[PDB]
Parts: C-alpha cells; structure tokens; sequence
RNA sequence: CAGAGGUGAAAUUCUUAGACCGCACCAAGACGAACUACAGCGAAGGCAUUCUUCAAGGAUACCUUCCUCAAUCAAGAACCAAAGUGUGGAGAUCGAAGAUGAUUAGAAACCAUUGUAGUCCACACUGCAAACGAUGACACCCAUGAAUUGGGGAUAUCUUCACGUUUUCUGUUUUACGCGAAAGCUUUGAGGUUACAGUCUCAGGGGGGAGUACG
C-alpha cells in the first residue's frame, strides 16, 4: 500500500490525491474539493 | 412602591397573559405592544417653500389637484419617546 | 413478578454492547416483534416473516411496507394524497 | 346514531340473528325485515348477500363503519359483519 | 431623439432613493429597463458625510437634467423611495432638494408616488432584543 | 455583586467538588 | 426609438415611447388611468395600469392588459382606528382561459342616529358578506371575453353592483377593487391580438 | 370444494354485471 | 458606468468583465403590518391571512330530567415561556463562542462588518422564570357616576341586517362610608376585626452563614 510502512502508524504525505493519478497511486481522499467536519449547511454531493 | 396603577402599561388585573412584542421606531428594542407608545402621522412630502415651487412646474398638480401625503404609525419604547 | 427493572427485550446481551445502543435498538427489536393492525379482518394479526414482509393468518395475506413496522410514516402523506386526489 | 338506537331497541326487544350463513337462511326463509352490512367487507362476500337480498326483495343497509364497531354497536365482545333482523 | 416637435412632451420616469448614507437620482423609460442618466451624492462630495446632505442631492439633480435635454426627455414622473423593509420608512434629507431642483432647472414633473417597500409580515432586524446601546 | 454571578460562582464551585469527589473516590 | 400602444378599450393610445424584436417583447409599461380614459372624476387619478408586450408592429408595439392597482397614498387614506377592515381574495377563469385574481375591501360606517364609539362588525357577518362577493365576481366575469372583463372594471361598474347588493347585509363605508392581476394567459394568438386593436395608429 | 364453489358464484356474479353494464351503454345510446 | 457600504468621524467590506441602482421572473425558509384597543378566548404557560374539516368550552332561554350527588386538601398524577440535552430534517433572517475594524491610559465591552451552536420541524427529555395582580380556593352584604363584550324581553332611523330608548343575566374596566404606618385599597376590597369565631388549605418568627454541607 502506498501508507504502509514505518516506525509510527501514520501517512508521510497529503491524503488528497489528484484526478489524473495512475491506477495504484490513486488511494485516500479522491479529488477531494474539502476535508474536515462541516459547519452549516451539508451541500450535495457529485458532478 | 407602586408607581403607575397600570404598571405602564394597558393590561388589567388579569385578562391576557402575553401580548406580542414589537420593534421600537429609533433603536429596534422589542417591548409588548400596549407598553409601546404608539401614534399615528400623516405628513406633507415637501413644505411650503418647495411645495409652491413643484405645483408652479407641473401640469398634474395645483389649485384642484392636492399633493400626496405619507401616512405611518409609529410605536416607540417609554425611553425613545421621553429623549424625543 | 417482574424480571427486569428497565432492560426489557434486550436482557439477553448482558453487560456487553453499551447502554445507548442497547436503549436505541430495543424500541424497534420491541416494534418488529410487536403484532399490528389489520385494516381487513379488523384485528391484530400481522407479523412480519423478513425485513419488509408482513403476514396476516387470518386473511391469509401478505403485505409489503417498513423494516420495523407495518407502515412508515412516510406513506401517510402518499395514501392521503392519492384520496384526495380521487376525491377531486 | 339513529341507526345505533334503532339496532339497540332491536336487540332489547326483538329478534335478530348474526352471521352469513344464517342471514342468508333467513333470507331463504323469507323471515327477514332487514340486513345490515359493515363497510370492510370483501367484494364477492358482500356481493353474494346483496344478491340474495335483490332476488327476495328485502332492504339493504350499509353501515359505514368497521365490523368491530358494529359489533360495539350492537353491545357485544366480538366482531360482526352481517345483521338479519326477524322481528321488529 | 424622438421624432416629436417642439412642444410635444416625452415623459420619463426618476426614481429617487434617500438614505441616510446617501442619495440616488436615476432616471428612467416607462417600462425601466432601459436608463438613460444614473448620478448619486457621493459622486459630487468628497467627504463621506457630506454625501447624503440636501446640498450633495441638488447637484446630482442638475447635472441629470443637462444630460436629459440632450437625450431628447423634458418630463418627468416621480417614484420616490426610503429605505423601507424592515429599516426606516421615512425618506432622508435629499429627497425633498433632489425633487426641488428638477423643478428649477425646467423639467414638467407629471405624477408623485411613494414606493417605500413594506412588508405585510417580515423577518428580524438587525440589534439584539436590547436594542442599539448608543 | 450581582447574586446571579454569585450563583454562577457558586455552581462552577460545586462542580468542582462533584469532580474532585469523583476523582478522588 | 419605438411607441407603446394600448388596446381599444381606452381612448388615449399611443401613451410613451421607449429606445432586437425578442428583447423588446415582454416589457411591462405602467401608465396612470386618469391619463388613457381622459376624464375628471377624481377617483381614477389613483388607478394604475400595466401592459405587457406580445408584438411588434415596425416601430408600434402592440400591448394586452396586465395588472391594475390603486395607488398606495389613497388606499393609506381609507383606513380608521374604530372600524373593522375585510379582505377577500377572488380567482376566476375568464372565457377566453385567463384567470385572474382580485383582491377586494370593504370598510363599516356607523349608522346616522348610532351613539356608539365604535362599529365593529361580527365575524358571522363578515363572512357572509365575504361569500356574497366572491359568489357575484364568479358569476359575472366568467362569461365575458378579455375585453369586456376589463371595461368593467376600468369603468367602475362592477363595483357599484357590490356595494348595492351587499349593503343590507352591512352598513358599508366603501367598497373598492385593490389589486387585479393575471395570473395565467392561453397560447398566443395572431389573429387574437390583431382584433383588439383594431386600427392601429400610425407611426413616424 | 370451498375454492371452487368461490370460482362459481365468482364467475356468475360477473358476468351478470357485464351484462347489465353492457345493456345500460346501449340504451343510453340509441 | 464609477462607485457602493459603514460611522460622531472613519476603518472594518465589495466593485472594469464590473458592483450600488432600475424592470419582470425563479428558489427556499420564516412571518402574517396597518386596522390592534384600560377589546376577545384559555386552568395557567399562551393565542391574530382565507377556505374546508374533527372533537370540545362558556354564557343565555326553559312550567325538561334528577334529588345532596357538594367546598377544600397530605400522599399520588397531568400540563407548564425562554434557555439547555438526544436522534432525524431544514437552514432564508437574526445571532452566544470566535475573527477583523473602531473606541480607550487599557477594551477583554458598549459602535461597525462578519460568523458557528442556536433560531424553525417531528419524536423523546428537562420542570425553571419579576411563572407578578409581588394579592390561595369557595360563599354572603355593600354607596355614586362611566363605559364596553355576549345572550334574552318590551316598545326611533336606514338599506333591501344594522341602529335608537328602557329593563335583565354573565364577563370586563374607570371614577363613598370603612381600613391601613403610609403609599394606597374600595360592589371585581387590602371593608364588614380588641365590638377579635362562615369553611378548607400553604408558608413566616431579627440580619448573615445559605438554599450552603452531609444523606
Ligand atoms: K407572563
Ligand atoms: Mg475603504
Ligand atoms: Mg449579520
Ligand atoms: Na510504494
Ligand atoms: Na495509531
Ligand atoms: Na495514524
Ligand atoms: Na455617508
Ligand atoms: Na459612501
Ligand atoms: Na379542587
Ligand atoms: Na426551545
Ligand atoms: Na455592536
Ligand atoms: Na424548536
Ligand atoms: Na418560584
Ligand atoms: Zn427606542
Ligand atoms: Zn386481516
């Protein structure tokens, strides 16, 4: 796996990964537009 | 000691529990409507000076013809209504 | 007498899943072992026999609707709508 | 309401009888004034008695209510879906 | 312009908006989609208080009607306003010297209208249920 | 003071307490 | 620069001017009543009328009935602190398919010998009067074209038949038509639009 | 037994509707 | 097309691919101005758009029925503004916490621009308020003048039901003996009490510690 590995349990890099990424590479949070809890209003969710 | 036998306000003994609150005219306080001092105003959309000066330039109005008001009520807290 | 002071239906997990999980699965596990009310028939004979079928031994019948319950309360806006509009 | 005292004045003093088939028998008989049947009824069920009552000519009257509310209505414990009236 | 003669009037329509903060002369078809002159009171004043001042309006007024003249527009129906909805109903200081000086300069005021919107039922207002502690 | 900020002051007193007893127990 | 041009029903047409075809159709133009029908009564100086363009004719844009209102100065006017108020909101579908809704209102007088402060109405009364009115307007402007709905109530005379009908049920200070607006049009229609103008003016 | 004294009373009940409805159509038609 | 906003004055903001302004429309969520008052309804908390609908509640009328079936209460039970808690919706406006401007020796505040929980709905909790008429419930007597809401009885005007006069029952307000330390209360008492007894019930005993500690 790409987060495998290490002396702690942890991700070296960003888990947001981009939309062009090979197939392999392309694990975590996808093409992600925003991360974290929301406050307020849940907008919806697709293209 | 009781200052007003009202209470500043037009609610006896006991008839009704909650009345309505509304916003003050100047500052926007909410106070019950019958503690609110309330009025009514219609007023003249230009004085004198100017009003002669308007009916002179216009075919519409003159001698016959009166010149729009505004009309509005409005209600304000007890202290809005003392400072002005 | 009485067997449980408040842990009703769930008494059988013992001390073991949480108390707010057990508090919030007991009302439906209480609901779909519950018998409902048969419009036809006019009794309560309707028991579910899988996760959206309920079956009545009186009318001999099989009815679709809820997980948990005979009927949502989703499909009371719909069954009203459908009247009144046949009403019209 | 009418329709609920005139059954109780029936039942405190009269002769009724319960059920299809013994309605139906009064009917054969041709000792009937009178049959009342509840709204929740099945089509044929139903439409096997309003049959009969045309053929006999014998009047007909519909309760818009529920069997169990029938059954309150004539004072008993159990549900009843059709009421023959003998005796007035 | 429009191919009327001389004394034939062409009637337009101003909308004048008086805050507090400041003032709008705008003027407009009978339809208002389409406007002809738009001058505000902060255009003419260099200070922000200044801009709503019955002064500040009476310059926007004329410098509305030179452009006017040569649009081919000599009358003019009014539509003033405040800024209503849940605020204050009643008109600032430059309404009554925007209107003043339209008259002087030559221009046939037609019909005066308030059009101040008002709610039959509206939503909260700013301040807190205390009021403005000024 | 104002007897409902002594209340206040007196609830997060309390509060305290219970925790402390708590803990302590 | 094009000209605005107002049905047959009312005398003064060719009332504003205006400065490609599909944007221009579709604009509402406001004009007072007093200025079309021409005519001093008084009370027609506080009626507004809107029309809305279907078609434009070279440089004459050809206009159908929109909405009508009364100023807000003169409705303001009619209200008093010891009376009782009524509303009453109408819709009705017209022959020709528009439907339209009107609101109406209706104020009390105090009787000639009355030594009341006061002359509230009772809520029995106010709604028998309130289903009289909507009875009568449902009647009369669902048999008549577009046309003809309009006369009526430009000209004021389905007012007067109102406060006739329905004063024996209450003492009526006065009685008017606030707010009339179409809320609905049929498909559009040349040769319908071509026969309410008639003769159309000329244009330079 | 039950279920085919059903299908009969069924089967007649039925068909005699059709037939009233059918004869009702016609005379409101000619 | 060159600014708009905000203030005592400004700065907090936003705007040339373009705000502010004007016209018609679309979406969603709250809310029903004015008329609205010494008015009406509810046991209290509370309750204002129209139409349809369900079960109730009070007063009035009566030569209807019944015949003491009643008043007030430990224990027990039900409802109860706002804020707050849990689970699902919704999210327009306003807005605890927070952020950035002002102000100030100082500003954490009062002022300006924003902004999360909240605010709205359903179900389940909480059980507190200047929850005030700071005045427990039931019954009798009591002087004057006002009004006004609902019903009923008798005998001047308007249109094709409203109103006028006088009585009456129920509510709801204003303006004498007597009482009170006084302010004041006064047919709806805080009156009829040293000339002290109609019935029941809940609290108090100088001020703090304290509505605190333990259970
Ligand atoms: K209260
Ligand atoms: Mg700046
Ligand atoms: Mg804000
Ligand atoms: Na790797
Ligand atoms: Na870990
Ligand atoms: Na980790
Ligand atoms: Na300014
Ligand atoms: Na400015
Ligand atoms: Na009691
Ligand atoms: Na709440
Ligand atoms: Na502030
Ligand atoms: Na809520
Ligand atoms: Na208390
Ligand atoms: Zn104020
Ligand atoms: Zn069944």
């Amino acid at each position: 796996h790409p987060h495998g590995g290490g002396n702690h349990q942890h991700i070296g890099h960003p888990s947001t990964v981009s939309r062009h990424s090979p197939p392999g590479q392309k694990v975590g949070l996808i093409a992600a537009r925003r991360t974290g809890r929301i406050r307020g209003g849940k907008a919806v969710k697709g293209a | 000691t009781t200052k007003r036998r009202n209470h500043g306000r037009s609610k006896p003994a006991h008839s009704r529990g909650r009345v309505k609150p509304i916003h003050c005219f100047n500052c926007g306080r909410l106070t019950p409507k019958d503690k609110a001092v309330g009025r009514f105003v219609v007023r003249r959309m230009l004085d004198a000076a100017s009003a002669r000066d308007v009916a002179e330039a216009s075919p519409v109005y003159g001698a016959n013809f009166p010149m729009p008001r505004l009309y509005m009520k409005q209600r304000f807290c007890i202290a809005c209504a003392i400072h002005s | 007498a009485k067997r449980t002071v408040k842990m009703g239906v769930m008494g059988r997990y013992g001390t073991r899943y949480g108390a707010n999980p057990r508090k919030r699965a007991k009302k439906l596990e209480v609901s779909q072992h519950a018998k409902h009310f048969c419009s036809f028939c006019g009794k309560f004979a309707f028991r579910r026999k899988a996760v959206g079928i309920w079956r009545c031994d009186g009318c001999s019948k099989t009815v679709a609707g809820g997980a948990y319950t005979l009927s949502t309360p989703n499909n009371s806006t719909v069954r009203s709508t459908v009247r009144r509009l046949r009403e019209l | 309401d009418t329709i609920n005292a005139k059954l109780q004045l029936v039942m405190k003093s009269g002769k009724y009888v319960l059920g299809t088939q013994q309605a139906l028998t009064t009917l054969r008989q041709g000792r009937s004034k009178l049959v009342v049947i509840a709204n929740n009824c099945p089509p044929i069920r139903r439409a096997e008695v309003e049959y009969y009552c045309t053929l006999s000519k014998t009047p007909i009257h519909h309760y818009s209510g529920n069997n169990l509310d029938l059954g309150t209505a004539c004072g008993k414990h159990f549900r009843t879906c059709v009421l023959s009236v003998t005796n007035v | 312009g429009p191919n009327v003669k001389k004394g034939d009037l062409v009637y337009g329509v101003v909308h004048i908006f008086a805050s507090f903060n400041d003032t709008f002369v705008h003027v407009t078809d009978m339809s208002g989609r389409e406007t002809y002159v738009k001058v505000t009171g902060g255009m003419k004043v260099k200070a922000d208080r200044d801009e709503s001042s019955p002064y500040a309006a009476m310059m926007a007024a004329q410098d509305v009607v030179a452009r006017c003249k040569e649009c081919g527009i000599n009358a003019l129906h009014v539509k003033m306003r405040a800024v209503g909805g849940v605020r204050t109903k009643s008109p600032g200081p430059g309404a009554q010297a925007a209107l003043r000086a339209l008259a002087r300069a030559g221009m046939k005021i037609g019909r005066i209208e308030d059009v101040t919107p008002i709610p039959t039922d509206s939503t909260r207002r700013k301040g807190s249920r205390r009021g403005r502690r000024l | 003071m104002r007897p409902k900020w002594h209340k206040k002051r007196i609830k997060r007193l309390k509060l305290r307490r219970r925790r402390m007893r708590q803990r302590s127990k | 620069w094009y000209d605005v041009v107002a049905p047959a029903n009312f005398e003064k047409r060719q009332f504003a001017k205006t400065i490609a075809a599909d944007v221009l159709r579709g604009r509402v133009f406001e004009a007072n009543l007093a200025d079309l029908n021409q005519s001093a009564g008084e009370e027609e100086a506080y009626r507004k009328v809107r029309f809305t363009v279907q078609e434009v004719q070279g440089r004459n844009l050809l206009t159908q009935f929109h909405s009508m209102e009364v100023t807000t100065d003169k409705m303001a006017s009619l209200l008093r602190k010891w009376c009782t108020t009524m509303e009453t909101t109408v819709e009705v579908k017209t022959a020709d398919g528009y439907t339209m809704r009107l609101f109406v209102v209706a104020f009390t007088k105090p009787q000639a010998n009355q030594q009341s402060r006061n002359c509230y109405a009772k809520q029995r009364l106010v709604k028998w009067l309130r289903m009289r009115i909507t009875k009568m307007i449902k009647r009369r402007l669902s048999k008549v074209q577009i046309k003809e709905a309009v006369s009526l109530l430009t000209r004021n005379v389905l007012s007067d038949a109102l406060v006739r009908r329905c004063n024996p049920i209450l003492p009526l200070r006065e009685l008017r038509i606030r707010k009339v607006r179409v809320v609905r049009t049929p498909k559009f229609d040349a040769q319908a639009l071509l026969s309410a103008h008639g003769t159309i003016p000329a244009s330079v | 037994h039950d279920q085919v004294r059903d299908r009969v009373v069924r089967a007649f009940l039925v068909e005699e509707q059709r037939i009233v409805k059918q004869a009702l159509k016609e005379h409101s038609k000619m």
